[PDB]
């Protein structure tokens, strides 16, 4: 500011204002202090240095695989982590889901996601590309029951079966059947290390298939 | 009327654990390794630095067998717990000097008997 | 081999929503999903009701024994 | 001398550590709370190899802090009357010789120390040494002493040193 | 917080009966 208003903003009037020094003037009574601030001078694991509604606009573009690990949002020195399960379902994984694990992974977050998630991926997407596979809208209670009664009929003999995944809770897919005309659901975890159904644990994918086929005929 | 020396200490003293100069020095080169390790910990303290440099001066062996066989080979006898942490740390060369060092040892036991002891230490020694 | 009645007295119904709405009072952690409300007291309330609350109750005998009762163990009379 | 000895201590934990990790925050309190402590009771502490077990957290009446009495295996250092042991000479001065018995430093004065170790003011490092010049006697050097009496000043332990009994040098 | 734990619930199985007769399709190999 020369033929204008004195400079206010750059030096504090009436107070200090920091500034770099780059002439000593004691003696003469000058003080070269610069006012400006300049003066003084598949499977792509992302990462994030974010709160959860507006998280969620940066999750439908990236294909399943694509793994997001980000702070958390309940305590301190906790993480989350977010894997693409399906189209709208993403299970939000809050490591203290209750994933026990040490304090020496802090350092090295490359092996948690390869020892947990990406197991647990692969066998997600493993049903995706089920032959009988459907979402219903996201797989709700009330359209999932009127399939299975309106598909009955056009074949009475025999009983086809379809699998959904949940979106209020992630990670619980829907296993249902028509043996009679009554409906049932029978719900189904994905364990990182496999499934767990009836409360055994498969160590393939198919295991769970080939051990399904040949139990649900007992009268239950 | 605290004196080690009369072969007296507190009852709750009385009761403890004698250490080696190399068990010690071993105990916390163990307790530094696995601090040092677990990032986000509280570092050691100057205490702990100190003793350790303390200790690490008077290692007679490093061999936890050492240790192991030294003390077996002294449990054997007749000597207090006192007797065992003193004679086992200061290794001394002859049975006069020791005798001298620990009045305790003087009439307690034979010359030769103790020279012996004293010659199989500092054989045991690295 | 527990001798003491298998039911909650008033008594230790009321000393433990107390406690436990001053731990949640001094932020402690809930176990409990909370639907919008922030009394400790109701928090407390709510946490017996859902039998979550993380105490347990070491009712002495006479002679000098005692037992050791989890929340989540007895029957709630309220 | 070093023991390796049972104690028992009590801490009060605020409610805002409740939680999974209640029992590992209860271990961490206690190893930055007894560690390098002193007391003249025990003596001087050097650290804590191991816990014994956790009491049952008595929550106390109208306060939200509970009381866990923890029974630690840690080591002690209560060095007694009559005990020979082997320092490092820190420092040499006309007034005394100054050692460092681990976490304890004593210190020994000319008349404990024989008429034969003269003192050398004129040489750079302040030394000890004979007629004949033979023993040298300076800093860092393993030299013994016998610890001849005990001091307690507020959990700072600090002995003192004595050198008359014979074989109290080098080795 | 407005994300609870979602693997740590405990799946309920629901009973019943149907007495029904073995004239279902066969099982698969597992390759």
């Amino acid at each position: 500011d020369k033929v204008v208003k004195r400079p206010e903003e750059r030096v504090k009037v009436g107070m200090t204002v920091h500034c770099r020094i780059m002439k000593i003037d004691i003696e003469k009574f000058s003080a070269d202090l610069t006012c400006r601030t300049s003066d003084l001078m598949i499977a792509h694991p992302s990462f994030h240095n974010i709160n959860f509604k507006q998280a969620e606009k940066m999750m439908e573009t990236m294909d399943q695989g694509d793994v997001i690990i980000r702070p958390s949002s309940k305590g301190e020195n906790h993480l989350t982590v977010t894997w693409k399960v399906s189209d709208g379902i993403y299970q939000h994984v809050d490591v203290r889901a209750t994933l026990w694990i040490n304090s020496e992974e802090f350092e090295d977050l490359d092996e948690i996601v390869a020892r947990y998630v990406q197991p647990m991926a692969s066998f997600a997407r493993d049903l995706l590309n089920h032959k009988y596979y459907q979402d219903c809208s996201g797989g709700d209670r009330k359209k999932l029951e009127e399939l299975l009664i309106k598909t009955k009929k056009e074949k009475p003999t025999f009983i086809p079966y379809f699998i959904c995944a949940c979106k209020e809770l992630p990670g619980k897919f829907l296993l249902g059947y028509q043996p009679r005309g009554k409906p049932r659901i029978e719900y189904v975890t994905v364990t990182p290390e496999g499934f767990r159904y009836r409360g055994q644990i498969f160590p393939t994918v198919n295991g769970l298939f080939r051990w399904f086929k040949d139990h649900y005929q007992d009268p239950v | 009327e605290e004196d080690a020396s009369q072969l007296i200490f507190p009852k709750e003293f009385e009761t403890a654990e004698t250490l080696l100069n190399s068990e010690v020095h071993m105990l916390l080169e163990h307790r530094k390794q696995q601090n040092e390790s677990a990032e986000d910990e509280q570092e050691l303290s100057e205490v702990f630095m100190k003793t350790l440099n303390y200790t690490a001066r008077f290692s007679r062996f490093k061999n936890r067998e050492t240790i192991a066989s030294v003390r077996s080979l002294l449990l054997q006898k007749k000597l207090h717990k006192f007797e065992l942490a003193c004679l086992a740390n200061l290794c001394p060369e002859t049975a006069e000097e020791s005798k001298a060092l620990i009045p305790s040892l003087e009439g307690r036991f034979e010359d030769e008997e103790l020279q012996q002891i004293l010659d199989d230490i500092q054989t045991k020694r690295s | 081999k527990r001798i003491t009645t298998p039911y909650m007295t008033k008594y230790e119904r009321a000393r433990v929503l107390g406690t436990r709405a001053l731990q949640i009072a001094m932020c402690a952690p809930v176990m409990v999903e909370l639907e919008g409300e922030t009394d400790p007291l109701l928090i407390a309330m709510k946490e017996l009701k859902a039998r979550k609350i993380p105490i347990i109750i070491r009712r002495y005998l006479p002679d000098g024994s005692y037992e050791d009762w989890g929340v989540d163990e007895l029957i709630i009379s309220d | 001398m070093f023991y390796h000895i049972s104690l028992e201590h009590e801490i009060l934990l605020h409610p805002r550590y409740f939680g999974p990790n209640l029992l590992n925050t209860v271990k961490q309190k206690l190893f930055t709370e007894v560690e390098g402590t002193c007391t003249g009771k025990y003596g001087f502490v050097i650290a804590v190899t191991t816990i014994d077990n956790i009491g049952a957290g008595v929550i106390q009446p109208g306060r939200g802090f509970v009381l866990y009495p923890v029974k630690y295996k840690a080591i002690v250092f209560r060095p007694f009357k009559g005990e020979v042991v082997d320092a490092v000479v820190t420092q040499v001065n006309k007034v005394g010789l100054f050692t460092e018995i681990g976490p304890m430093s004593c210190f020994i004065s000319r008349h404990s120390i024989p008429s034969e170790m003269e003192f050398d003011p004129n040489s750079n490092p302040p030394c000890y040494k004979t007629m004949d010049e033979d023993i040298v006697i300076q800093q860092d050097d393993e030299i013994r002493l016998k610890i001849v009496g005990t001091r307690v000043d507020k959990n700072d332990i600090f002995a003192i040193g004595s050198l008359m009994d014979d074989y109290l040098g080098l080795v | 917080g407005a994300t609870p734990a979602y693997g740590a619930w405990s799946p309920s199985v629901g009973s019943g009966m149907t007495p029904g007769a073995a004239g279902f399709s066969p099982s698969a190999a597992s390759d």
